[PDB]
RNA sequence: GCCGAGGUAGCUCAGUUGGUAGAGCAUGCGACUGAAAAUCGCAGUGUCCGCGGUUCGAUUCCGCGCCUCGGCACCA
């Protein structure tokens, strides 16, 4: 919200400086995004009085005769250029910010133009440039420098959180600075009303949308441009003056965050009717935009006899037709409180965001209407010499705020402060509360405008802030946590250790968007996502990932394309989605492999990974083995499942060739387990100090058989006294049958208490040869 | 148009044919060749402890 | 006497006092990562090992040793690392072993040391005879190690009375020398009746390189090969 | 949900009297090496966003919707 320092300083007279105000608003709950000086007006621009505007024949231009102290003429193509208004005359030799090159005497369509009459854009007071500024013809003595009556201003840019719609009005904002001890000056709308009947009737048909609706009646109006202080103020706040009436409505709105709108009675008909738009009805709003109306739009309509037409999009923006102009003498002033939701909906339905809707959405004082009507009516009487009526037209009877039980004891308990009761009650009373209490728990009833104060905690907040969060002391709580909180962080320290361990061996951690490309569902041969999005950043990021590798792999391609990593071992721990959210660990190997920077002999591929992985769970002290399984995304030749502590939890293999080919990628290996990994409790076990009888023994087996089944069998029948095992060599050669291979194991037996005799080992080494036969294997 | 034709009649037929031809020639050697006993002990990296 | 818990902000000269600790700890944890098996060994030293491993005699001795074998205070971590090896190979016959130890050494001043030890067949395939090992296997892990710590590391041949003259140099972390890396002197292994063996022993705390992030260019890296014929005696 | 600009070969990207869909590392067989590199011809993975048009190989008129951006209106 733009906050013109001087505008504020009008309600809060003693403000120190734009700087201090920002410091002040800071502690109050509003931070300023920026501060800036705004109306640098060179000495070259003076006030002038359009004596006469003469149309240059043949052109669309005008020769203006202006009283600029002495008389001068200027040429202008501005439609709004007419006789009897004041203007910002830039004399020849003036340096304008808005158009940088030096203004001077120039001949145009036959007339020695003496400088030019500026426009909002040209003076640098607003972005508008479709007309000249329009000052009150008698604004200043012809020729006086404009700055002399239009000083450089300072505007703060304040962030106004939703819990402070009262703050979308400087008089409201001002009320907070007051509580800090700043003198407050509320304008005293000085009305001179006349007890006479209103020429129109009110007929609120949707009290649900217009909980409180009031209409004013000002007549015998003399529409003209606003005085400079008004025009200057509106501009600093980001708005452009338009006249007498319209300006006072906007002024008040900004002042007390209460949108209002002057409807011209010529168009009001018999009376104003606040109803919903008849599904169909058309309305051309102020922006010149011709719109259709959704039957849910709350309309401000007028009726004539048996007719009914819209006049304005209630709470959002007035209608183009009934807006007040120069030839208007009487108006019907709208000042109401509209259903926040209705406005919200409608505003967006028509893609409109006004100063009006913005406030009606956030929240309007449920009982600030009438005071507002007088402020506007007063001002209209003073700037438009209007003759305000005495009676309003109300529709709705809102109930003032209820009391809130407030214990300054708790305030100090909840804050860790020890503010004396007195300071608290005092503050609360400065923010406009009624503290009807005796102690210890008072009956605090807040101001109609504080929508953010319903609870006793709300109130305690008011003390902290007005007292200064910087006054709340530092401390540290000490207590024994409830028992169901012990060890709650195991799941965490577990996974963390994990990562840490991986990062040990050599894996590079990697984070990847939870998003998934629906296409990759086919591209990597996976099942389509169950959770999709209703608002994807991009179809590529349309669904939620069901695996971690599609990404791990993609980050690879992307690497090899920006840089060409000769090799890469990666890993990622992330949340996957599918039936249920579940944590996964993913890995990825690729490149030359591990060996000697020189000596061509490299160690890599599938078994390099299974290498690390076995080495991995080795570290975690967990059972690990792979058992070939078909996985639609892995080379059929190299693809199995992973078995941690006996239970299956993922897979390990090489990416399906057909795939690598599409993503134009070399061969690659990976795995993707599911967390949390099994939990094996440790059982210490004293190791025997008696020598381990160990013997070798090959096992001729048929080529199709997996080393897994072989060992499983050998170890099994190998007996309990079996310490180790091991596979020191696999041979598929000459002295062996067709389609066969021998697995030479290095066994090792051992007894706890005493040494063992070879008569025992044989009775075992044999038991291993017997089942090795009963099954169907040889024994070289 | 003789070229507008041949330029199209050739680029698509040729360039793609040879591709898909090898796209099913190379991808074929692997599928068949590469056959490992997955459940076979792998590299013996060391495994620390504390 | 009831239970309670004190609550207070510690005096400022107490902030971060535990860096030195979390540092070394991480260290161990990192080592244990790669594949090193931690090992604790009596601070005691056998005065004889002073000669047996060719080291300088201890400056701190004892006036009441548990046994002359445990008469002095260790001046190195390897004599022990190695001994625990012999002792292993004799009770059990580890086919291989990568070990490490972090402990306090004594000499002029007490100082923390990190010691390693590789030995055995090496890293490869349980079957396929092709093994990857020895000196360069260790320098392998070690380079991989400081790689993890993001620290400069390189070796530069130096004579060390306890390492094969053929394979013996000093270790340079972040440019500053702090230890050594090589293979145990053959003559020694022969006495303790031990096979070949490799080791290293740095001194803690390891250098501290502050990190300076550096955006990597998104523009292709012009790269080219080029051999350099050099005389056999020159070091890479 | 308004004006206006870009979205093209493992990558960085200009472009438009058009024969250039390409230039700058980088990349694919012979052959100089044991294995490479600085090399000489010989060449284009490119749907120049996607659905449809556009000349003898189209990027560009041209249609609507998409990745990108400034401002704008909100306020992370
Ligand atoms: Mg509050």
């Amino acid at each position: 919200m733009r906050v013109p320092f001087s505008w504020l300083k009008a309600y809060v007279p003693e403000l120190e400086s734009p700087e201090v105000l920002e410091e002040r608003l800071a502690g109050l709950g509003f931070e300023t995004d920026r501060i800036e000086r705004v109306f640098p007006i060179p000495r070259g621009v003076v006030f002038a009085r359009v004596l006469e505007a003469h149309p240059i024949p043949g052109t669309r231009l005008k020769r203006l005769v202006l009283d600029a102290g002495r008389t001068v003429e200027v040429v202008s193509g501005a439609e709004n250029a007419r006789k009897g208004i004041g203007v910002a005359l830039a004399l020849p030799g003036t340096e304008l910010p808005g158009l940088g090159q030096k203004v001077g005497e120039r001949v145009i369509q036959g007339v020695r133009s003496f400088g030019m009459a500026l426009s909002p854009r040209e003076l640098g007071v607003g972005e508008y440039g479709g007309g000249l500024l329009e000052f009150p013809e008698d604004a200043l003595p012809p020729g006086t420098p404009l700055s002399e009556a239009w000083p450089e201003e300072v505007v703060l840019d304040l962030e106004v959180t939703p819990n402070r719609p009262d703050a979308l009005g400087l008089l409201g904002l001002a009320r907070d600075l007051h509580a800090l001890g700043y003198a407050l000056v509320e304008p005293e709308a000085a009305l001179k009303a006349e007890a006479l009947p209103l020429p129109f009737a009110l007929k609120v048909e949707d009290p649900e949308g217009a909980p409180h609706f009031t209409l004013g009646y000002a007549f015998g109006l003399r529409v003209a441009p606003s005085p400079l202080w008004m025009q200057r103020a509106l501009f600093a706040a980001g708005m452009r003056p338009i006249n007498n009436v319209v300006d006072v409505t906007n002024y008040v709105m900004l002042e007390r965050a209460q949108p209002m709108h002057a409807f011209d009675l010529r168009f009001v008909g018999e009376g104003i009717a606040v109803r919903r738009a008849r599904e169909g009805e058309r309305l051309k709003t102020l922006d010149g935009v011709e719109r259709t109306l959704h039957p849910e739009d709350l309309v401000i309509a007028g009726w004539r006899g048996e007719e009914s037409f819209p006049l304005g999009l209630a709470g959002v923006m007035g209608g183009a037709e009934s807006e007040v102009r120069e030839d208007t003498e009487a108006i019907a002033l709208e000042v109401a409180c509209f259903d926040p939701v209705s406005i919200r909906k409608t505003a967006r339905r028509h893609g409109l965001r006004t100063e009006a809707s913005h406030r009606f959405e956030r929240g309007v004082d449920p009982l600030g209407q009438v005071p507002a009507q007088r402020r506007a009516l007063s001002l209209l009487q003073a700037l438009a010499g209007a003759r305000v009526a005495e009676a309003l037209l109300e529709a709705g009877s809102p109930k003032p705020p209820e009391a809130i039980p407030f214990r300054p004891e708790y305030a100090n308990r909840l804050l860790g402060t020890s503010y004396p009761e007195a300071e608290q009650i005092a503050i609360l009373k400065r923010l406009g509360c009624r503290v009807e209490g005796e102690g210890p728990t008072y009956r605090v009833t807040p101001p109609s405008h504080r929508l953010d104060l319903r609870l006793e905690e709300d109130l305690v907040e008011e003390v902290a802030r007005i007292e200064g969060y910087e006054t709340i002391p530092l401390a540290l709580p000490a207590f024994f946590p409830a028992p169901d909180n012990r060890a709650v962080e195991a799941p965490y320290r577990k996974e963390q250790r994990l990562r840490e361990v991986l990062s040990g061996l050599g894996f590079q951690e990697v984070y990847t968007y939870s998003f998934m490309d629906p296409e990759d569902a086919r591209r990597f041969r996976l099942d389509p996502p169950r959770l999709l999005l209703l608002n994807p950043l991009a179809p590529e990021k349309a669904a939620l990932r069901t695996h971690l590798f599609p990404g791990l792999v993609r980050v690879l391609k992307e690497n090899l394309d920006l840089d060409r990593p000769e090799r890469a071992l990666l890993f990622e721990v992330g949340r996957v989605f599918r039936e249920r959210e579940e944590t996964h660990l993913a890995g990825l190997l690729f490149g030359e492999g591990v060996g000697l920077p020189w000596a061509k002999e490299r160690l890599s591929g599938y078994f390099l990974l299974k290498g690390y992985l076995e080495a991995l769970f080795a570290r975690l002290g967990l059972a690990f083995r792979v058992e070939a399984e078909a996985f639609p995304f892995l080379h059929p030749g190299v693809s199995g499942r992973v078995l941690v502590e006996g239970e299956e939890v993922g897979f390990l293999g090489a990416l399906h060739p057909e795939i690598a080919q599409e993503l134009e990628l070399p061969p690659v290996h990976l795995f993707e387990l599911r967390l949390p990994l099994p939990d094996k409790p440790l059982a210490f076990q004293d190791p025997s100090r008696h020598p381990a009888a160990f013997r070798d023994l090959a096992v001729v087996v048929p080529a199709p058989t997996p080393y897994g089944e072989v060992e499983a069998l050998v170890r099994e029948a190998a007996g309990p006294y079996l310490e180790s095992l091991a596979l020191f060599d696999l041979y598929q050669g000459p002295p062996l049958p067709e389609g066969h291979k021998s697995l030479a194991f290095h066994l090792r037996f051992r007894h706890p208490k005493r040494t063992l005799r070879d008569e025992e080992v044989e009775e075992a080494v044999s038991r291993v040869a017997e089942a090795l036969r009963a099954r169907g294997f040889g024994l070289r | 148009g003789q070229e507008l034709n041949a330029i199209k009649a050739a680029l698509e037929a040729a360039l793609e044919a040879r591709e898909k031809a090898l796209e099913e020639a190379a991808l074929k050697e692997a599928l068949e060749r590469e056959r490992v006993d997955v459940s076979l002990p792998g590299a013996s990296l060391f495994s620390g402890g504390l």
